[PDB]
């Protein structure tokens, strides 16, 4: 079974904080990281190699920094990387982004299965998996809370709002990911294994890839502006009476009063 | 590359009816509401659009909520959302139609369909987007949190068409229904069925008979690992019984068995915004207030004085809340009656 995980490098959106105070952007302890829901889909690509034997290729399109998520991958286990890497692809939306995945899978062979994560946690769309899916012209299925694979099916648990629900569909197929178990462990050796491995680097042209559907030139969106958002400060009210008891009275008199409790 | 370029003979705004046991779920009439608003801007018309196994009265309900126009489009392998089925549906209305925008609610399924469209038709499309406006022309502005909710993008579709976006749930308010309101219903035959590539094997309610689920409760009472034990539910049970509330939990008490995954609270689980969110043994990941930082009240029982939790909540108790608990239970019940 062949695997393609797509895999990005994003700050560490969850170290951000806007000082409700000031309203500004702090960014300490924001670094480069890979996608968190990345490091899902690659553990459940490497729960099944580990299963059933597979072979897994990590691709992400990025800066020539972006490789180092690349590495990351290799030292827990998956066999090959690729670095898609050409300022031709900056500025790219979603449209512009899947159609540089789906022309770089296709250039290689479109393996049995395709895992992304539900979304980046830096653009936030959730967009480009389900987009990869429909132009390659694969079934989806979006936001994975667990994937298995039987013989030439996948069998995947997805939730709505009123339901859960199980699918299945034939390989090959495209699954984004919501949760697997946390990555596993990159040792000393796993991470000196991806060292020394090769990782070639692409360019558009190399992929053969029209300069005109990706980048800015095949975005038929713009970000025109951006800037930190308001926020307000809560001053609470907070009891820390070592008796339950008196705590929980003032808490419920105030409540009452402030007509958050009625009736 | 022309490929969904506009034609500049595109018009209408149209709001995808994402429905439930039939019946629309609240978002399309939020997006009713406010794309009315919108419509009147550029003096468009808005429209709905119904891919369903049977209308009903559906269309004069979504008439009497705002739209002027309501295509239906109806089968039985609609019963269900299906990707294949109602992507295929929707991209063959686009096309016999050609409207200027459309809209999506970015419910779980919503932000899988929205996707498969745009590619389809090759177009842009914005994301959860919680701004809206509109010029007179017709051009959307579309403006939406990013990078976890730490930065706000304004975006534009200048060149392709329909302009497509999805839109955050619980932001914008519903017209009360209109009965004086009228509108035309448009049934559309499909040119090519397909076959769905994804069979469903496993269809089941997260919530039973007459029960409140999470995801409209008035009261979330919310439990994470701090709750302790799985039994220790019971007391945000008896706390949601007497406010007649739902309960909830954190990610990490689903990972300790304390709760199973549909009452889970945040960015990986549902975004509640109740009159008053009781956060019980949840530190305040960014994670986990994601799915709940817009609740009107969030009152916060926690051991911890720096629980970051404690920055957003207007109220709160420093303090064990498995003692605290069914004392805040039974004063509230003493309150309420009488
Ligand atoms: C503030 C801001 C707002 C934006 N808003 C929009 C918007 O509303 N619409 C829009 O079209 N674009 C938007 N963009 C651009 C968008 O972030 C980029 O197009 C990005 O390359 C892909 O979208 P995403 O980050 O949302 O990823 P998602 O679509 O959420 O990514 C989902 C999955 O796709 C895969 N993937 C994505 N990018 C890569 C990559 N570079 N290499 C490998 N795999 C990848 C990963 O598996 C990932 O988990 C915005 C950018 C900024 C900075
Ligand atoms: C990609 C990604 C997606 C995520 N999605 C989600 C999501 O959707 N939702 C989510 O919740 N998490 C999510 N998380 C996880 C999040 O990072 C946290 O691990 C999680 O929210 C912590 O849950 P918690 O507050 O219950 O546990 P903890 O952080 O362990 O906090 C337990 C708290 O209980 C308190 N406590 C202990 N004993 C008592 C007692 N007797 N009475 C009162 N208080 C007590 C403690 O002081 C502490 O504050 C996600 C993480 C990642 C990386
Ligand atoms: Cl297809």
């Amino acid at each position: 079974m062949n695997i393609v995980v797509c895999v990005k490098q994003v700050p560490d959106t969850a170290e951000m904080k806007i000082d409700p105070v000031t309203n500004n952007l702090v960014r300490d302890g924001v670094t480069n990281i890979m996608n968190p829901y990345d490091q899902y889909a690659l553990e459940t690509a490497l729960q099944l190699k580990d299963e059933l034997g597979a072979h897994v290729t990590v691709i992400t399109m990025g800066p020539p920094h972006a490789e180092s998520v690349l590495r990351d991958c290799l030292a827990v286990g998956a066999d090959e990387a690729k670095l898609v890497s050409d300022r031709a692809f900056g500025g790219a939306d979603t449209l512009a982004t899947s159609a540089a995945m789906a022309n770089t899978i296709k250039h290689f062979g479109v393996p049995d299965l395709i895992l992304c994560g539900r979304q980046a946690i830096d653009g936030d769309t959730a967009q480009v998996g389900p987009e990869i899916a429909e132009h390659l012209g694969l079934p989806q299925v979006t936001a994975a809370l667990k994937v298995q694979v039987k013989d030439d099916t996948v069998v995947v648990d997805r939730d709505n709002e009123q339901m859960s629900m199980t699918f299945t569909m034939k390989m090959p197929c495209v699954v984004t990911v919501m949760r697997s178990k946390d990555l596993r462990f990159a040792s000393i050796r796993g991470k000196m294994k991806a060292r020394k491995a090769e990782i070639p680097v692409y360019t558009a042209a190399a992929l053969e890839i029209p300069l005109d559907i990706i980048g800015k030139a095949g975005s038929p969106t713009q970000v025109m502006k951006s800037f930190t958002p308001k926020v307000t400060q809560v001053h609470g009210e907070i009891f820390d009476d070592e008796d339950p008891a008196v705590a929980v009275d003032k808490l419920v008199n105030k409540l009452i009063e402030d007509k958050i409790i009625t009736k | 590359n022309t490929k969904g370029l506009k034609t500049g003979n595109e018009k209408d705004l149209w709001v995808y009816v994402e429905h439930y046991k039939g019946e629309p779920v609240h978002v399309v009439y939020e997006l009713l509401g406010e794309c009315r608003k919108l419509a009147d801007k550029c003096n468009q018309k808005l429209a709905a659009v119904l891919i369903t196994d049977d209308a009903k009265d559906v269309p004069s309900k979504l008439i009497a909520r705002g739209a002027d126009l309501v295509y239906v489009c109806q089968d039985p392998a609609f019963k269900y959302y299906s990707t294949d089925e109602y992507t295929n549906a929707f991209c063959e209305m686009i096309d016999e139609y050609q409207p200027s925008s459309v809209f999506i609610g970015a419910t779980n399924d919503g932000r899988d369909l929205g996707p498969r469209i745009a590619a389809r038709v090759n177009t842009g499309l914005c994301a959860d987007c919680t701004i809206l406006d509109a010029e007179e022309d017709g051009l959307i502005e579309w403006t939406r949190p990013a990078a976890g909710g730490n930065i706000m993008a304004t975006i534009l579709c200048k060149e392709h068409r329909p302009q497509m976006g999805t839109v955050r749930p619980k932001t914008f308010k519903a017209m009360e229904p209109d009965a004086s309101r009228t509108g035309e219903v448009i049934n559309y035959t499909l040119k090519n069925h397909v076959d769905d590539r994804v069979t469903c094997i496993r269809r089941e309610e997260v919530v039973s008979e007459g029960e409140m689920a999470i995801d409209d409760a008035p009261f979330v009472c919310s439990g994470g690992r701090g709750m302790k034990a799985k039994e220790n539910f019971s007391l945000l049970y008896d706390l949601a019984h007497a406010l007649g509330g739902a309960v909830g939990g954190s990610r990490a008490a689903v990972d300790e068995g304390f709760i199973e995954h549909p009452r889970q609270v945040g960015q990986s689980g549902k975004t509640v915004t109740p009159k008053i969110y009781f956060a019980c043994g949840i530190s305040g990941s960014v994670q986990h207030k994601a799915g709940m930082s817009k609740s009107d009240t969030i009152v916060c029982i926690n051991k911890d004085p720096d629980a970051p939790m404690f920055e957003i909540s207007k109220y709160g108790i420093v303090g064990d809340a498995l003692k605290i608990l069914p004392l805040l239970t039974a004063k509230i019940k003493a309150f309420k009656e009488s």
